[PDB]
RNA sequence: AGACCAAUGCCAUGUACGUCGCACUCGGAAGAC
């Protein structure tokens, strides 16, 4: 039984660096292993570059994620990275 | 047919998309009305986003990879279609904000509330 | 301060560098007491 630890459905990493973002993102993605859920959305605001490429590549290589897709009209256009869980 | 130029009009009612060659020769085009939006929905960013990937699909089969985009007029479709292009797998090398800005031009039409 | 000091088989001994960045839009009709 998985009951002693809780999981959420949204990620917030405003202004984080590449490696800190990696550390928090991997934990966030692996949290739902025992409590799966449909998908999640990622928002930062704005930044000084394009680490979305690395984030998307890691998500597509993630073991417990079936796939990753993008957002509809209610999800800030198709620019928002959406992680489709199993 | 490897390089081209994608032109998109960003109006307040519609968003056209057209691609051309460096010699200014068209290949294919699309639009919200082309896809099936008839009303004010054509002005939504979603309609322009759809327009983007249909233009991309009409582009690939003729074998063009690299693009650079010219945007005309102000509208909600400014941000949608440009990133829809790279969402469609293509590669857009530059963004050009070319709009007709006359120095004085012609006297504009009357006001909307008289 | 002032006695005695003759000698150390062969090789090669390293490793070692050239560092940085994430994402949201403009708006019908409505008369009179």
């Amino acid at each position: 039984k998985g009951k002693d630890y809780h999981v959420s459905l949204e990620l917030d990493l405003r202004g984080e660096r590449y490696e800190n973002a990696l550390s928090r993102v991997e934990k966030y993605l692996d949290d739902a292993v025992l409590a799966g859920y449909p998908r999640v959305s990622i928002i930062h605001g704005k930044g000084t570059g394009a680490l979305r490429k690395g984030v998307q590549d890691l998500l597509k290589n993630h073991r417990s994620v079936k796939s990753s897709r993008f957002g509809e009209a209610g999800e800030g256009g198709s620019g928002v990275t959406v992680v489709e869980l199993k | 047919i490897e390089s081209g130029i994608a032109h998109i009009r960003s109006t307040f009612n519609n968003t056209i998309v057209t691609i051309t060659d460096t010699h200014g020769n068209a290949i294919s085009w699309s639009s919200a009305g082309a896809l099936g939006f008839r009303g004010s929905r054509k002005s939504t960013p979603f309609a322009a986003q759809m327009a983007a990937e249909t233009a991309a699909k009409g582009s690939i089969e003729h074998g063009l990879k690299t693009l650079e985009v010219t945007v005309k007029g102000p509208g909600s479709g400014r941000e949608a279609a440009i990133r829809a292009l790279q969402a469609a797998g293509l590669e857009v090398t530059a963004i050009r904000d070319v709009t007709p800005v006359p120095h004085n031009g012609c006297r504009p039409p009357k006001r909307r509330r008289v």
